[PDB]
RNA sequence: UUAUUAUAUUUAUUCAUUUAAGUCAACAAUAUCUAUUUACUGUUUUUGACAACAUGAUAAGGAUUAUAAAUGGUAUUGCAAAUUUUAUAAUCAAAACUAAUUUAUUAUAUUAAAUUAGCAUGUUUAGAUAAAACAAUAAAUUUAGAAGGUAUUGUUGCC
């Protein structure tokens, strides 16, 4: 599930180790799904966000209309 | 424009959920076709041409779609507020788009 | 119904079996509180093992070669007063940018608690004996 | 044999009517005859019910720090009250007084109608809070302990039908019962202009002659009692140079009907 | 994509789903390759239907939860 | 008793039903004047055009909240708020970092190490001393705090 | 079936039971009520 | 009171009154306070007219303001107790115990539908629902799909 | 997305690595939104007017 | 603008292709 | 402050036992389990091993 | 590159014109927004399961601010709040309230009006009637309880109560 | 009914509104697994159809056939009206002046939080549209200053056929030199003179010297209102 | 007060049922529970 | 319940061990305030901001009486150790004050300062049942 | 192999039996083979387990053959030692595929998982970064950090 | 074992939470012909829905009536309509486990804002044990149709 060769090993942020006692240990955002879901899609957001601005071969530059071209 | 004819009706409640459907049915959607500004003004100068309109477009992003500047004011619960108010940032608009 | 049977009173006399308790109980607090505090900030100052997990590339290649020379000698200083923990040096190390992307994709790093190991290390016995009596959350030493 | 939860009553009517009113029969409750409302009730009683109802801020319980008792029992042991002067000590007293509660009347309309800040339900009306004489929220000498017993309290006997008139309150009641309890034209006829207000009228006169009037509106709309009519006189006549007859109009309007002509 | 787009359609369960789609096509435009479809059940559509979502299995689909004798 | 319900309402009940209630006043919308920029938008405190929504819109009751509460506050009175940090000033160890960023950071210098004793044998803190009683700062409040 | 009586204008098995219209029929308008226009009532308020 | 002819067929039936007052009471004071939890931690510059010191000594200002006043509701909504108007059941909102729409328990919301008092169209249990909305996104998407019409379709001004 | 001007600024991060090691808090805490903080949770949607969820305000 | 207009109640306004009911 | 010597009632509670169970109850001991990895038979152990091939 | 964006005014420009920041800055003017001077720039997250065709879930707006340490004490959160005021908890206020029938009216004044007197709810009715027939049958139960208990403790100076056998 | 081409109005449909309302129908303490397993779905539901009416003109005797519909519905049956009819708008000049930028612009620092509270005049701008003729100068002397044309100037002030040094003349609308209602230079109230050469020494004298209200004074000069009347203690 | 021929009456008090039939397929199927449950036809 | 441990009892049903959402857990159990993650000791069940201005229940709004104890949510300062006068905080079974002051509890919020669940366990308080359960947890041993 | 935690192992048959679900996982098949095609050896045992699967996948939905009464079971017999043959097939397959990637790392330096054995550069189980004290069957204690079975070198 | 049709069949297991009482009645303020009604005062005799007993009432639970659109039940599960005769126990902010009827996140990357979880590293290893046949993919080691009861809502029966 949390195999840290998931989701680009950014898994690591939800993992608890070991032979948790479910009562006292383990912190508790890393129980509920959504708060789980909610995080992936940030970090999945982020691959988009990173090729989108990976390939920027562009650069944006102003220009007065008289001389931009046609 | 939303009255009630329903058991919220006639009793007590006739006020305050009349109320309600109204501040919840505040908004005003002003609108007018750009290309409707493009016509001549009282000073002889024309209104509104490719120069300017871009401008308009930029000083509201997300508003102006399909070529209809969208002003929807929400600002007031009285209806007639929000068209007075509505329209007073609309001539605002305009009067930067003039530039 | 299983009819909610009343539990009997607290007790005679254990309010003040309580009010001590807990008091002197609050004054043991600051101990292990004074010792993890120290546990954690004389963690930080010491020196960690390698981060990096050396079976995968590019930390295969032998210490002469490869990726160690410029750990040798571009960043060698700063990356001994960063003090080898996990946490700074990935990011000194992806500053350089002199590896390009190979920090996150290509080198494998070491697990968590593997990497708080500090230097000389030497027994793998080690990295699960770390002392009890601190309450750090595994960043102490 | 006999009990109940007040032993001693005290009457609502007055002593020169009733020695003769006493003769004509009231037709009262059919199955209950013995009507017992808040009014008929000591004003010793009357504060005890009074502090509790309210979970918290109610000085009825101990931790409300305003109550009256001196050492409370908690799970069978004792527990004694910190006088002001121990207290002040850690807590640093942050105190306003009653003006601190109560929010101008401008900001009504942001806080639902209520001005007064206090735990329960001021209400500008009289039959929600009336405990003898109609309900007349004072806003100066609102106190913590709500002497005069004008909120609409939680859980005091006989609030059923008084929450039930809050909860079937029009769209603007305590908007509009507090401009018809006060600011209502005089008996002898005039309207009543003067209160302490009055320096504001000068400045709009003051500002709007000068041909300032979005200055004047934008001033204007801190008046609150009626304005006289020198103010409109002054509003209107700066409409004239710029033909916003749009604007004289609406002032017209407000002031036309909607302020007492 | 008229159904619920998702990013990827790498699964067979899709791919019938297209198979089909594109079975009924050619039948409208040819109306004699209905023959040789039809005998072979490209035509022919599922009424099969995962479990639509329950809370009282745990996972949802069709486990229940446990229970222990005392 | 035989069925014919009308598949329409008659045109009758129609008129008889339309001339029950009245016309909304409002709802006429004639307007030749235009609108009143200056004043309408400001008239008086009964019937104001009423903000109402996101606390944007309270544009004109927000000036007036500040200066409600720059008037009854005596800035006396609100000299005691203490910031958090002004309260952790007081605090054996006020500032240390946090294992995220600046771990390594943290130096046995940020140690109030006199607080405390050491043992040698343990290496551990075996006992802390008495801190309230020799304590002197020189802001037990803070230094602007003036009362 | 308790103390709690049923809401006339809210229940089914009330509004659509024998003794009020079933959903099923033409739904129409049962009866026009001109009552504010026959015997109007003159505007005595309590407010002065 | 006391149990001394009371009306009402059960006592705690009267709750529900004192929790409206709640949402009333919030209602009352949120503006006032949400505004100042708006000033009360801006570390920026407020704004152009309000710079440095008449800054930091105002927001001290007005949270003194917002702790001097006496009362007022500081309790988020989620923290109250939902309580059903016909029996008076103790109700945990956000599970399956609590019928959002009614607003009204499963037991009194059980109930008044088999023994039918409410206007309720049954879909089968199994299923999604007969909606279309709320079939592609699950619970998660009508939540999300109303935030639009509620709030979002409205092109600000 | 226009940013302030004379402020140092920022170009998004191209290379995963910086995207990772850069101190990015994750959403920990119970999620709250200006608007739909009213509808309280995804289970629980409130509506205050049941009005079709595709209802355009003209 | 009477309140039954004047396409229902006149002869010159029949409708002569509108059906009658009991036919369709 | 000043830690007392003596300690009321802070170690005067009852003893807290450790789990002494390597699983579920805490009641497996250690003992060779089915999982046990015979590296001897043939060049792969025995049972495989979980192998990705990516 | 982490650089200082450079804005160089339109009128040191060989060819003038209005930057792009003069009018998202105469923008904010018209509609008063907040320019918010700590604006990450790396931070361009679009939240993708809504604003993308491809996903189940297309909104086209985005929904949630994929901020993560987004709260409600923030200051530019409570800026753009809702107020509770008319919303669905002013509904559940009035509407949601124990007897359901004492919103339309006042119980009295409709038991004035249809009936000729208020009459009791049902439960004190089914108190009432159950009380007297125990009491015709039966006695030795009556614990007089009243909610003042003058009238009990002091009988007036008429008022002799028949002996009851 | 559902083509507008054939048929008008047209009904257009529109999808109804549906709520699912899942809720454990079992009610027990001990086992959770009863009260999950035992939920059944009951839903909510309303159908909407839409009908759109296109007149080519307004007219307010039709509208008003149209809201009485709510009356003689079909039972349990609540209607909802979208009116959307052509408003003609004047967008004046006048008001709002379509000038230069100003010398001065604004920034980011005129845009952070409370900025609509504190940094901002309500639109539209407030302008002086009164004016005092100066000592001397004339109808072309006047147009100059006010940045208009003199006939224009003529026309908008019928009432002045001649100008008397010191009385207003109403700016004309179409002014492109018209002023901001106020000033921005700070100016101060020495104890000069004044009135006589007695100073100002109390809060009422100082308002009587300036002309203006003891409140407005006492807003701008804060120092010198929290210690006495026209602050007392003097220099 | 409208109607159309019967086809069963189904008095389903807490007591019992009592299911007359005169059959045909259906339409309406009305419901009474003012005191006594039942199912018209 | 099946124990009634006080008023709220006989009214609320257990449900099982029913799974409520995240953060809306009903009943306010914060059994786990004072667990000491001496890094995070500044964050941890605190102002997640540290400039955030103190609660209000550590200043006084008006005139009091005096409060019998001081809510847990305050949080300690200097002048609360160094006047040293009694500052009670409410718990189980009475209440419980702090009457060895120290500096080290300067800047944390009460309900880090006391122990919730109490170690010490009273034999006294649970009937032959509920004392039996905990001779077989190990925690009540005989 | 980036996978190195811990793992858990499964007799051949209780992963055959899931057949196109993991075991005929049809681009698994497909990894096998370009691994074993591009060694130069002969992929002849899985297209021999290929067509297994695909004849299976393709009538899992029919009808087994109508059981009639057959006294001598000849029927029943074949149906099962056509069976244990094809369980056979795919053992050895499913052997062979563990046998060569394994090796395979041998020839990449990729250290396998824990509890894992390569022919000859790892005789007995390599285990190393794991969740214990000890070599988790040899009862050795880990060296630290995790011990390196190939040369430093690429 | 009587002459349109298949159980042998994986995927799982350490899980807990609740607080510190308060119902004995109703009252237009603007623009419709004027009421100070402005500030409409009359003194006090009862005990069910409760902390208690107090009839009804809808659920969980698979085992032998679809081939051209359906796999969850009535006997009953806390708060419900005729049995009263000690007694306020209701959510409010900041709050303490003993509880059968519960997916918790297991090693590339890991706390951003209403307050939210630090000890349990030890061969995904005891005994017990959990849940599928539904848009998916397992179709056979095999079935109506004869049978007894001291019980008498019946094997947790009686003797």
């Amino acid at each position: 599930m949390h195999d840290a060769n998931r989701f680009g090993g950014r898994t690591a942020y939800l993992r608890e180790i070991g032979p948790i006692d479910h009562k006292k240990k383990g912190r508790l955002f890393k129980r509920d799904l959504p708060t789980l879901q909610f995080n992936v899609d940030v970090w999945c957001a982020q691959q988009t966000l990173r090729k989108q601005w990976k390939g920027r071969d562009w650069d944006v530059v102003e220009m007065p209309f008289e001389m931009a071209p046609k | 424009e939303q009255y009630d004819n329903l058991q919220y009706k006639r009793y007590d409640w006739q006020g305050w959920y009349q109320r309600m459907v109204d501040v919840h049915n505040r908004n005003v959607s002003i609108k007018c076709r750009l290309d409707d500004l493009k016509r001549l003004d009282a000073y002889g100068n024309p209104f509104v041409e490719m120069q300017t309109e871009r401008r308009l477009r930029i000083l509201a992003d997300h508003r102006v779609g399909m070529g209809v500047l969208k002003l929807d004011s929400d600002k007031y619960e009285d209806q007639h507020d929000n068209i007075t108010y509505g329209s007073t940032k609309l001539s605002e608009l305009l009067a930067d788009a003039r530039k | 119904w299983a009819k909610p049977k009343k539990r009997p009173k607290v007790g005679p006399g254990f309010h003040e079996k309580a009010q001590k308790w807990r008091d002197e109980y609050l004054l043991d607090r600051h101990r292990v509180l004074a010792d993890s505090l120290r546990a954690y900030v004389d963690f930080s100052s010491t020196k960690r093992v390698e981060p990096w997990d050396t079976r995968f590339a590019p930390f295969d290649r032998v210490e002469k070669d490869g990726v160690y020379i410029l750990t040798r000698y571009l960043m060698d200083d700063k990356l001994q007063l960063c003090n080898y923990h996990h946490r700074p040096v990935k990011r000194m190390l992806c500053n350089v940018g002199l590896m390009g992307p190979q920090v996150t994709t290509t080198a494998r790093w070491k697990p968590y608690r593997f990497a708080t190991n500090p230097a000389n290390t030497t027994r793998a016995e080690r990295t699960f004996t770390k002392d009890k009596t601190v309450f750090t959350g595994y960043h102490h030493d | 044999s006999v009990i109940g939860v007040f032993s001693k009553g005290r009457a609502t009517g007055h002593a020169s009517v009733m020695s003769v009113l006493r003769y004509v029969p009231r037709a009262r409750v059919p199955w209950q005859p013995s009507r017992f409302g808040r009014e008929n009730l000591a004003d010793d009683d009357m504060a005890q019910l009074w502090g509790t109802g309210r979970y918290r801020t109610g000085p009825g319980n101990y931790n409300s720090g305003y109550s009256t008792k001196k050492t409370h029992a908690l799970e069978d042991s004792t527990v004694s009250i910190i006088p002001k002067h121990e207290l002040e000590k850690f807590m640093p007293d942050i105190s306003l007084g009653s003006k601190a509660l109560v929010t101008p009347v401008s900001l009504m309309s942001a806080r639902n109608g209520h001005r007064v800040t206090h735990d329960l339900i001021h209400s500008y009306d009289p039959y929600i809070g009336r405990l003898q004489k109609p309900a007349v929220v004072d806003h100066d000498n609102i106190t913590v302990e709500d002497p005069n017993r004008v909120g609409l309290n939680a859980a005091t006997l006989d609030c059923r039908s008084r929450i039930y008139r809050w909860l079937r309150r029009g769209p603007f009641f305590q908007e509009d019962n507090y401009f018809r309890r006060s600011t209502k034209l005089q008996r002898n006829g005039p309207v009543p202009v003067s209160v302490h207000e009055v320096p504001l009228m000068q400045r709009i006169i003051r500002l709007a002659r000068r041909g300032h009037l979005k200055a004047a509106c934008e001033e204007y709309r801190r008046v609150t009692s009626v304005p006289p009519v020198d103010v409109y006189r002054a509003l209107t006549a700066a409409c004239v140079p710029g033909a916003k007859l749009a604007d004289a109009i609406a002032i017209f309007e407000d002031g036309h009907s909607r302020l007492f002509y | 994509s008229e159904g619920k787009a998702m990013p990827s359609f790498a699964n067979e369960i899709a791919a019938f789903a297209c198979r089909m789609a594109v079975a009924n096509a050619i039948t409208k435009l040819l109306p004699l390759a209905r023959i040789p479809l039809k005998k072979a059940g490209l035509l022919s559509v599922d009424r099969r239907r995962e479990p639509g979502q329950f809370p009282g299995f745990v996972d949802g689909k069709k486990n229940k939860r446990k229970f222990a004798k005392r | 008793r035989q069925g014919y319900l009308p598949r329409y309402t008659p045109w009758e009940w129609i008129a008889i039903q339309e001339a029950d209630q009245p016309i909304i006043h409002e709802t006429m919308r004639t307007d030749n004047i235009g609108a009143s920029y200056f004043f309408s938008l400001n008239r008086s405190w009964r019937y104001k055009a009423r903000p109402h929504g996101y606390l944007r819109n309270y544009e004109n009751e927000v000036r007036d909240m500040l200066q409600f509460v720059d008037g009854v506050t005596p800035w006396k009175q609100a000299q005691k708020i203490r910031t958090y940090w002004e309260v952790r000033q007081h605090h054996p160890m006020p500032q240390f970092n946090r294992p995220e960023v600046a771990m390594h950071r943290n130096s046995a210098g940020l140690l109030p190490s006199h607080m405390w004793e050491m043992d040698k044998k343990t290496g551990k803190v075996r006992a802390v001393k008495d801190s309230v009683r020799d304590y002197q700062t020189k802001i037990p409040v803070p230094k602007w705090v003036q009362l | 079936l308790g103390y709690t009586p049923i809401n006339p204008d809210t229940s089914p098995m009330l509004m659509y039971s024998q003794c009020h219209w079933h959903y099923n029929l033409p739904q129409g308008m049962e009866r026009p009520s001109s009552v504010n226009r026959s015997l109007p009532a003159p505007y005595q308020p309590h407010h002065s | 009171m006391r149990h001394i002819g009371q009306d009402v067929p059960r006592r705690h039936t009267h709750f529900v009154l004192e929790s409206r007052l709640m949402y009333e009471k919030s209602f009352r004071d949120e503006w006032l306070r949400s505004l100042c939890q708006g000033l009360a931690n801006v570390d920026e510059p407020l704004a152009k007219s309000l710079s440095g010191l008449p800054q930091q000594m105002l927001q001290r200002k007005v949270t003194c303001f917002s702790y001097n006043q006496f009362g007022l509701f500081k309790v988020p909504y989620y923290r109250l107790a939902n309580v059903d108007r016909y029996y008076a059941v103790q109700g945990a909102l956000g599970t399956r115990e609590w019928v959002p729409y009614a607003n009204v328990s499963s037991w009194t919301m059980n109930k008044m539908v088999r023994s039918g008092n409410i206007l309720v169209h049954r879909v089968h249990y199994k299923g999604w629902g007969t909606d279309n909305a709320l079939n592609q996104g699950g619970w998660e998407h009508r939540w999300n799909k109303v935030m639009q019409r509620n709030a979002l379709q409205y092109n600000r001004i | 997305m226009q940013q302030v001007p004379g402020k140092v600024d920022q170009t998004p991060f191209e290379e995963d690595q910086t995207w990772l090691m850069h101190p990015i808090p994750v959403h920990q805490m119970q999620q709250h939104h200006p608007e739909k903080d009213l509808q309280d949770l995804p289970f629980v949607n409130h509506e205050q007017f049941p009005r079709s969820l595709e209802w355009t305000a003209p | 603008a009477p309140s039954i207009p004047r396409s229902v109640w006149d002869p010159a306004h029949y409708n002569e292709n509108w059906v009658d009911s009991y036919s369709t | 402050t000043a830690t007392p010597e003596k300690f009321s009632i802070l170690g005067t509670t009852h003893p807290k036992p450790k789990r002494n169970g390597m699983g579920r109850n805490n009641k497996m001991r250690s003992k060779p389990s089915d999982n046990v990895a015979w590296y001897d038979k043939g060049p792969v152990e025995w049972l495989p091993r979980p192998v990705r091939l990516t | 590159g982490v650089h200082k964006v450079g804005y160089t005014h339109p009128h040191h420009l060989p060819v003038p014109c209005a930057q792009r920041w003069d009018l998202r800055l105469a923008r904010a003017r018209i509609f008063q927004e907040y320019i918010e001077e700590k604006a990450p720039g790396a931070w361009q997250l679009e939240d993708e399961r809504h604003m993308s065709p491809e996903f189940n879930t297309f909104t086209g707006y985005p929904m949630r601010n994929l901020r993560p340490g987004y709260g409600q004490n923030l200051p530019e959160f409570i800026m753009k709040k809702r107020l509770p005021n008319n919303t669905h908890y002013e509904l559940f206020a009035r509407r949601d309230i124990p007897n359901e029938d004492n919103a339309m009216y006042g119980k009295l004044l409709y038991d004035m009006t249809i009936h000729g007197t208020s009459l009791p709810s049902i439960y004190r009715m089914h108190k009432d009637i159950n009380k007297a027939q125990r009491n015709d049958r039966k006695l030795s139960g009556n614990r007089f309880k009243v909610l003042n208990s003058s009238g009990a403790k002091s009988p007036p100076s008429g008022f002799e109560a028949i002996p009851d056998a | 009914i559902y083509d507008a081409n054939v048929s008008w109005p047209h009904v257009e449909k529109m999808e109804p509104w549906t709520r699912m309302a899942e809720f454990w129908t079992s009610s027990s303490d001990t086992s959770f697994t009863e009260l999950e397993m035992s939920t059944a779905h009951y839903e909510f539901r309303k159908y909407f159809r839409v009908v759109v009416v296109k007149m080519p003109f307004q007219s307010t005797e039709f509208e008003q056939r149209m809201y009485g519909i709510r009356h003689w519905l079909h039972r349990q049956t609540s209607c909802e009206f979208h009116t959307t009819y052509r408003r003609n708008v004047v967008h004046d000049s006048a008001v709002f002046p379509t000038e230069h930028d100003p010398e001065t612009k604004p920034s980011h620092e005129h845009h952070r939080l409370f900025s609509f509270a504190l940094d901002w005049q309500s639109a539209p701008v407030d302008y002086l549209s009164v004016e005092l003729a100066r000592e001397g100068d004339s109808w072309s002397s006047l147009a100059k200053r006010l940045g208009c044309s003199e006939s224009e100037l003529k026309a908008a002030n019928g009432a002045m056929e001649e100008v008397v040094a010191g009385v207003a003349v109403s700016v004309p609308g179409s002014a492109t030199r018209r002023l901001t209602s106020f000033s921005t230079t700070p100016s101060v109230l020495p104890l000069q003179q004044g009135d006589g050469k007695p100073a100002i020494t109390s809060w009422r004298r100082a308002a009587e010297v300036l002309g203006c209200s003891v409140e407005e004074l006492q807003q701008a000069n804060g120092a010198a209102a929290l210690t006495y009347m026209a602050a007392a203690e003097s220099g | 007060s409208i109607y159309f021929n019967l086809n069963g009456i189904l008095i389903w008090l807490n007591v019992l049922h009592i299911n007359i039939i005169l059959i045909k397929y259906a339409f309406l199927i009305l419901l009474n529970n003012l005191e006594y449950l039942i199912i018209f036809k | 319940l099946k124990i009634a441990k006080s008023t709220f009892g006989f009214y609320l049903a257990r449900r099982g061990q029913r799974k409520f959402p995240f953060h809306r857990r009903p009943h306010i159990k914060n059994t786990q305030a004072m667990n000491l993650n001496a890094p995070y000791f500044w964050s941890y069940m605190t102002a997640k901001s540290q400039s955030f201005f103190l609660p209000e229940e550590n200043y006084i709004t008006g005139d009091w009486t005096g409060k019998f104890f001081v809510s847990k949510r305050q949080v300690y300062t200097l002048q609360h150790a160094t006047s040293g006068g009694k500052v009670r905080v409410k718990s189980f079974p009475s209440v419980f004050e702090l009457n060895s002051p120290s500096r080290w509890n300067v800047g944390k919020e009460m309900n880090t300062l006391t122990k919730p669940r109490m170690d010490l366990i009273d034999d006294q308080m649970l009937t032959k049942k509920q004392r039996l359960d905990y001779v077989k947890a190990g925690l009540l041993p005989k | 192999n980036t996978y190195l935690t811990r793992s858990v192992a499964t007799p051949p048959i209780s992963v055959i039996r899931t057949g196109p679900k993991w075991w005929a996982e049809p681009e698994r098949m497909v990894k096998h083979k370009v691994m074993y095609f591009t060694m130069g050896i002969d992929q002849l045992p899985l297209r021999r387990t290929a067509v297994i699967q695909k004849d299976l996948k393709r009538f899992h939905m029919c009808k087994p053959p109508p059981r009639v009464g057959d006294a001598t079971g000849y029927k029943r017999s074949r149906g099962a030692q056509l069976t244990t043959w094809y369980r056979r097939i795919q053992y050895q397959e499913y052997h062979l595929q563990h046998l060569f990637v394994r090796h395979m790392w041998g020839l990449l330096r990729m250290y396998p998982g824990n509890t894992t054995k390569i022919q000859g550069k790892a005789d007995d189980g390599y285990v190393g970064y794991d969740s214990v004290h000890f070599h988790r069957y040899n009862r050795s204690p880990l060296p630290f950090p995790a011990r390196e079975i190939y040369e430093r070198r690429k």
